[PDB]
RNA sequence: AAUUGUUGAAAGGGAAGGGCAUUUGAUCA
RNA sequence: AAUACUGCCAGCUGGGACUGAGGACUGCGACGUAAGUCAAGGAUGCUGGCAAUGGUUAUAUGCCGCCCGUCUUGAAACA
RNA sequence: AAUAUGUAAGAAGUCCUUGUUACUUAAUUGAACGUGGACAUUUGAAUGAAGAGCUUUUAGUGGGCCAUUUUUGGUAAGCAG
RNA sequence: CCCUGAAAAUGGAUGGCGCUCAAGCGUGUUACCUAUACUCUACCGUCAGGGUUGAUAUGAUGCCCUGACGAGUAGGCAGGC
C-alpha cells in the first residue's frame, strides 16, 4: 500500500492566508553576538556620559 | 434617499452646474470653426498614393 | 462577486459594553458614554474604554504606585483616576494629600488617604467635577506582572516558566535542563 | 428666538456667493477646453500643410474596467487588480499613465479593457455613476457641498472641477482619483460586438488596449 | 539513500569565474566595514575558511559586528510564514559593498544641496524623483527623409 | 471586417547619437487604426531591427480609392504559411476597389485553402491597366466583348410559409 | 401509528412520490 | 459643394414594461423684478366595478428532479 | 536569455560644533553612545489599503485527485513518481 | 474537400429527426435568447461609521441615519424553540 511521499502544492497559499510578516525592528537593536571587549568598553562609555549628563543638567 | 440622475432631469442638473443654464443659452454645444483653409504639400501628397 | 480583500462581517475585536451584570457599573457606563458623545475631551472616551476592562486587564493600583506618579514635577496637584481598584501598600511610610477616584477602593487605602487628609470620591464625582477632566491624570497598574502570563509562549532557549504544580528537585529539573544529561533547554 | 431668519438670510448669501465662484470657475475651464482643441486641430493642420507630420503626444490618461470574473486568477494578477481597485466584474477606474502603470496594465491586460476616454464619456459617467469614498462610505455625489467639504484642501469644490482634474493630470489628480470610488458599469446595452470576449482586440476580441474605441464601450455599459 | 550537505550543488555555485583564478586582489582586504553597512554576499572559491552557505549566496544584509577579519551580517531568511533574522559571521573575501546605499547617498547629498539652493528663493523645489512620463508633442520634417515604402518579402527557400 | 487601407510612417526613438531617424511607410488592409498600427509594428519587425518600446508612429491616415466607380483587374502576390510549410502565389481579382479585392482575396484564400488571417499576409497589391498581361482564365473570360449570360433557376423569397401557386423558376 | 373493511372525493398507455406557475373541483375571512 | 464613416450636443420629441419605498417643516436648486409657484433630499388627483381578489388541498398542463445515512479523491450504484 | 529572487528609494534621516570610554590609534587619530544646534508645502518613485501591531486558548486536518506548462521511470496506460 | 488504405462480435448513435448552391466545411458583418453573472429598486440578516437623557416617555442590550457584504464539508462561536 504505496502512498504520496511530498508535494510543496499549497503550502504557499497556507502560508500567505496569514501574510508573510518581515521582522519588527526596534532603534536599539539586540547587543548579543558582539565583540565582548566592545561591548565592555560601551558599557564603561555609556556609565561616564550619563554620568557626565547628570552632573551636567539637573 | 433616492438618487437623480444628471443628465435626465433639468433641475438637479442645474444644481450641479450652473453654467447649463449659460450653455444652453449660447447653444454652445453646436458651435461653427473659423472658415480657414490650408492646402498639403505636395511631398505629403504624394506619400499618400506613393505605391 | 467581490474578489475579498479581508473577512467579511468581521467584528471590530473590542469590547462594546461591560459583559458584566452590574447594575451600578452599567449606569456608569451609560453615565460616561453620554459624556464622551457629548463632548470633545478624549479623557472620557479613555474612561469609557477602559470601564469595559476585564478584571486581569484592571490590575490593583497601589497607594505607593499613586505617590510615585505624584511626585512627577507639575503632578502635585492633579486628580489621580484609576479604572478599577485601590489597594493599600504597608511599605510605604508618608503618603501626601491627593485626590483619588476610583470604582472600589480597598478599606486599608481609604484608611491611608483619609489619614494623609485626602478623599476618596467615586467615577460620576469625578465626572461632576471635572466634565472635561481637567487636572487628572490616569493611573493604570501593571498588566504583566500576573502569575499566569510567565508560562505563555513556552519554548525551547526561552525559560518561559514551564507549567508545573510541585516545585524543587526532581521536578523538571534532569535532562533538557543541565548540559551533563545531553543538551540544556 | 427669532434669529433663523439672520441665519437664513446668511446662509443664502454665502450660497450665493459661492455659485457666482463656481460659474466663472466653469467658464475657464469650458473656455480652456475650446481653445485646447482648436489649438490641437490647427496644430495638425499646419503640420500637414508644412511637408510635416504632426506626432500627437501619448494619452496620460486611461479608463480601464473589469471583464473578468473573479475565478480561475493567477495570484500576481489577482493582486495586481486589487492594488488597481477592480474586485468586481464590470468596474472601471481611471489610471494616470507612467511607466510603472502601463507595466502594471501589461499584466493584468487578459482581464481587462483599458483605453483613452474623452471628455465626454468622463463627464457621463462622472454625472451618471460618479460616488464619493467618505467615512469608508459609498455616498452619492449630487451636490457640490459634499465635494468641496471632501476635496477643499486640494482646490477641488464642484463636480466639474473633479471632471476637470480627471481629464487633465495635474498636482492633485492622485487624490481625485482616490476619492472617487470604481464605477460600477453594467453589461453593454448593444452587446459587446465580438463572438469571444477573451481575446485581443486586434485579434477580435475585448481584451486589450482598444485607444480610442473605449469611449463606445464605456458608454454602452453606462 | 540522499544526500543534503553543507555544500550540496554548488558544483557551478561555488566556482572561480573562467581565466579568474589564483589568489585574490588586494582590494576586498583594504575595504573598511562599519555597523550599519550593507553589503552583498559572494562566495569565493579560493578561501574555505567563513565560507557562507549556499541560501546566503547573492543575498544582501547590514554589518552589525566587526572582528579581526570578518564581519557579521543579518540576512531575512523566510522559513514558513514568516522572515526571521540571521546572524551569520562571514571572512571580509566573501563579502562587497552595495552601489545602491552609495546612490542613495548621492541622491540625499543632491537632494540637500537642491532643498538649500532652491528654497533661498523659495520656488518649486520639487525634491521627490517621477517616472518615465509620456512623450510629448513633436513635429518630424521630411526635408531629406522622405518614407520609403516598405513592402513584404517573399517566401524564400535558402539554405 | 470591411477593410480599410491605412498608410502609417513610423520612425526609431531619437537619440543624440544619431538624430532625426529614418521613417519608414507601410500601406496595411486592416479593419481599424489598433489593427492597422499593430500589423504595421509586426511587419516592420520582420525586415528591419526595431520595437514598438524603440520606435514610434509620426503618421497614420486612410487612403481612399481615387476612382471606387470604376472596375478594375487587380494582381495580388500573397505568402502564406499552410499545414505543412510557406508558400507563395499570385491571384487575379476583379474588383471596383483595393478594399474590396483583398477582402474577396481573404475570402478565397480561407475557403479554399484553409488560411487563416494570422496565415495569410500581403506581399504586393497592383493594377493591371491593360487587358493583356492577365494569366488567369477565370478573370479572362470577364474581359471579353460583348457579354452577355442570362440567369437561370431564379430562386424567389417567400415572405409566407405556405404558398397556395406552384413556383415558378423563370427570368 | 404501522395494518385492514365500508361509505364519500380524485387519478391511473411499462411505477408512485417532489419543486418552479396557473386552470378546474372542494373548502376557507 | 454635397455625401459615406466616426465622435459631440448642458438639442427636441413619439411608444412600451417594472417600481410607489419614505410620512407635519428643516437641505441643495429653478421659474417668478415681486407675491407665490415648481418635474427641486422616494406619487398624487379623478373615475369605474364588486362588497369577486386571495389562502389550503386534489387533479391536469410546460420544464426540472436518481435512494436516505456512512466510508471514500471519486456514491445513486452491480459497495 | 525569459520567468523567478534579495536589498535601498529617508525624521530610527542628513549636516555643523564637541562630552564620555577600561576599545583602538605614534597621537583628540578612528569606532560606539551622546548634548546642543539647522533642514514640516513637494517627509524624499507609482498604486492600493471595511486600519495596523501584539498575546492566550482550542475544534478538525496529517490517505487526495484533476486541468495548462516544464519534466522522471515506462513502448503505452483513466500507470507510478 | 473527397476516395482506397479503414475489419469484431445484443440493435443505435454529430442526441436524434434529418440535411446536399446544406441544417457539412473556413472566413467576413448585423439582428435575436439566456446564469443564482452585471446595474437599479423593495425586504431580511450581519458588519462598520454615527445621531439620539432638554422631558411627562418606558425597553440607551431601546429608536433612528448612512455605507458595504451575504456560497460552503469537517469544525468553532453566537441568537433562539
Amino acid at each position: 500500500a504505496k502512498s504520496k511521499n511530498h508535494t510543496a502544492h499549497n503550502q504557499t497559499r497556507k502560508a500567505h492566508r496569514n501574510g508573510i510578516k518581515k521582522p519588527k525592528t526596534y532603534k536599539y537593536p539586540s547587543l548579543k553576538g558582539v565583540d565582548p571587549k566592545f561591548r565592555r568598553n560601551h558599557k564603561h562609555a555609556l556609565h561616564g556620559t550619563a554620568k557626565a549628563l547628570a552632573a551636567a543638567k539637573k | 434617499v433616492l438618487k437623480k440622475n444628471p443628465l435626465k432631469n433639468k433641475q438637479v442638473l442645474l444644481r450641479l452646474n450652473p453654467y447649463a443654464k449659460v450653455f444652453a443659452a449660447e447653444k454652445l454645444g453646436s458651435k461653427k470653426a473659423e472658415k480657414t483653409g490650408t492646402k498639403p504639400a505636395a511631398v505629403f501628397t504624394e506619400t499618400l498614393k506613393h505605391d | 462577486g467581490i474578489d475579498h480583500t479581508s473577512k467579511q462581517h468581521k467584528r471590530s475585536g473590542h469590547r462594546t459594553a461591560p459583559k458584566s451584570d452590574n447594575v451600578y457599573l452599567k449606569l456608569l457606563v451609560k453615565l460616561y458614554t453620554f459624556l464622551a458623545r457629548r463632548t470633545d475631551a478624549p479623557f472620557n472616551k479613555v474612561v469609557l474604554k477602559a470601564l469595559f476592562l476585564s478584571k486581569i486587564n484592571r490590575p490593583p493600583v497601589s497607594v505607593s504606585r499613586i505617590a510615585r506618579a505624584l511626585k512627577q514635577e507639575g503632578a502635585a496637584n492633579k486628580t489621580v483616576v484609576v479604572v478599577g481598584t485601590v489597594t493599600d501598600d504597608a511599605r510605604i511610610f508618608e503618603f501626601p494629600k491627593t485626590t483619588v477616584a476610583a470604582l472600589r477602593f480597598t478599606a486599608g487605602a481609604r484608611a491611608k488617604i483619609v489619614k494623609a487628609g485626602g478623599e476618596c470620591i467615586t467615577l460620576d464625582q469625578l465626572a461632576v467635577r471635572a466634565p472635561k477632566g481637567q487636572n487628572t491624570l490616569i493611573l493604570r497598574g501593571p498588566r504583566n506582572s500576573r502569575e499566569a502570563v510567565r508560562h505563555f509562549g513556552m519554548g525551547p532557549h526561552k525559560g518561559k516558566a514551564p507549567r508545573i504544580l510541585s516545585t524543587g528537585r526532581k521536578f523538571e529539573r534532569a535532562r533538557g535542563r543541565r548540559r551533563s544529561k545531553g543538551f540544556k533547554v | 428666538a427669532e434669529q433663523v431668519a439672520a441665519e437664513r438670510a446668511a446662509r443664502k448669501a454665502a450660497n450665493k456667493e459661492k455659485r457666482a465662484i463656481i460659474l466663472e470657475r466653469n467658464a475657464a475651464y469650458q473656455k480652456e477646453y475650446e481653445t485646447a482643441e482648436r489649438n490641437i486641430i490647427q496644430a495638425k493642420r499646419d503640420a500637414k500643410a508644412a511637408g510635416s507630420y504632426y506626432v500627437e503626444a501619448q494619452h496620460k490618461l486611461v479608463f480601464v474596467v473589469r471583464i473578468k470574473g473573479i475565478n480561475k486568477i493567477p495570484p500576481k494578477p489577482r493582486k495586481v487588480l486589487q492594488l488597481l481597485r477592480l474586485t468586481r466584474i464590470n468596474s472601471g477606474t481611471f489610471v494616470k499613465v507612467t511607466k510603472a502603470t502601463l507595466e502594471l496594465l501589461k499584466l493584468i491586460e487578459p482581464y481587462v479593457a483599458y483605453g483613452y476616454p474623452s471628455y465626454s464619456t468622463i463627464r457621463q459617467l462622472v454625472y451618471k455613476r460618479g460616488f464619493g469614498k467618505i467615512n469608508k462610505q459609498r455616498v452619492p455625489l449630487s451636490d457640490n457641498a459634499i465635494i468641496e467639504a471632501n476635496l477643499g484642501k486640494y482646490g477641488i469644490l464642484s463636480i466639474d472641477d473633479l471632471i476637470h482634474e480627471i481629464i487633465t493630470v495635474g498636482p492633485h489628480f492622485k487624490q481625485a482619483n482616490n476619492f472617487l470610488w470604481p464605477f460600477k458599469l453594467s453589461n453593454p446595452s448593444g452587446g459587446w460586438g465580438v463572438p469571444r470576449k477573451f481575446k485581443h482586440f486586434i485579434q477580435g476580441g475585448s481584451f486589450g488596449n482598444r485607444e480610442e474605441f473605449i469611449n463606445k464601450l464605456v458608454k454602452s455599459m453606462n | 539513500g540522499k544526500s543534503h550537505g553543507y555544500r550540496s550543488r554548488t558544483r557551478y555555485m561555488f566556482q572561480r569565474d573562467f581565466r579568474k583564478h589564483g589568489a585574490v586582489h588586494l582590494s576586498t582586504y583594504l575595504k573598511v566595514y562599519k555597523v550599519g553597512d550593507i553589503v552583498d554576499i559572494k562566495a569565493n572559491g579560493s578561501i574555505q575558511k567563513g565560507m557562507p552557505h549556499k541560501f546566503y549566496q547573492g543575498k544582501t544584509g547590514v554589518v552589525y559586528n566587526v572582528t579581526k577579519s570578518s564581519v557579521g551580517v543579518i540576512i531575512n531568511k523566510m522559513v514558513g510564514n514568516r522572515y526571521l533574522e540571521k546572524r551569520l559571521n562571514l571572512r571580509v573575501e566573501h563579502i562587497k559593498h552595495s552601489k545602491c546605499r552609495q546612490e542613495f547617498l548621492e541622491r540625499v547629498k543632491a537632494n540637500a544641496a537642491k532643498r538649500a539652493e532652491a528654497k533661498a528663493q523659495g520656488v518649486a523645489v520639487q525634491l521627490k524623483r517621477q517616472p518615465a512620463q509620456p512623450r510629448e508633442s513633436r513635429i518630424v520634417s521630411t526635408e531629406g527623409n522622405v518614407p520609403q515604402t516598405l513592402a513584404p518579402v517573399p517566401y524564400e527557400t535558402f539554405i | 471586417a470591411h477593410f480599410k487601407e491605412y498608410q502609417v510612417i513610423g520612425r526609431r526613438l531619437p537619440t543624440e547619437s544619431v538624430p532625426e531617424p529614418k521613417l519608414f511607410r507601410m500601406r496595411i488592409f486592416a479593419s481599424n487604426e489598433v489593427i492597422a498600427k499593430s500589423r504595421y509594428w509586426y511587419f516592420l519587425q520582420k525586415l528591419h531591427k526595431v520595437k514598438k518600446a524603440s520606435g514610434e508612429i509620426v503618421s497614420i491616415n486612410q487612403i481612399n480609392e481615387a476612382h471606387p466607380t470604376k472596375v478594375k483587374n487587380f494582381g495580388v502576390w500573397v505568402r502564406y504559411d499552410s499545414r505543412s510549410g510557406t508558400h507563395n502565389m499570385y491571384k487575379e481579382i476583379r474588383d471596383v476597389s483595393r478594399v474590396a479585392a483583398v477582402e474577396t482575396l481573404y475570402q478565397d484564400m480561407a475557403a479554399r485553402h484553409r488560411a487563416r488571417f494570422r496565415s495569410i499576409h500581403i506581399l504586393k497589391v497592383a493594377e493591371i491597366e491593360k487587358t493583356a498581361d492577365v494569366k488567369r482564365q477565370y478573370v479572362k473570360q470577364f474581359l471579353t466583348k460583348d457579354l452577355k449570360f442570362p440567369l437561370p433557376h431564379r430562386v424567389q423569397k417567400s415572405t409566407k410559409t405556405f404558398s397556395y401557386k406552384r413556383p415558378s423558376t423563370f427570368y
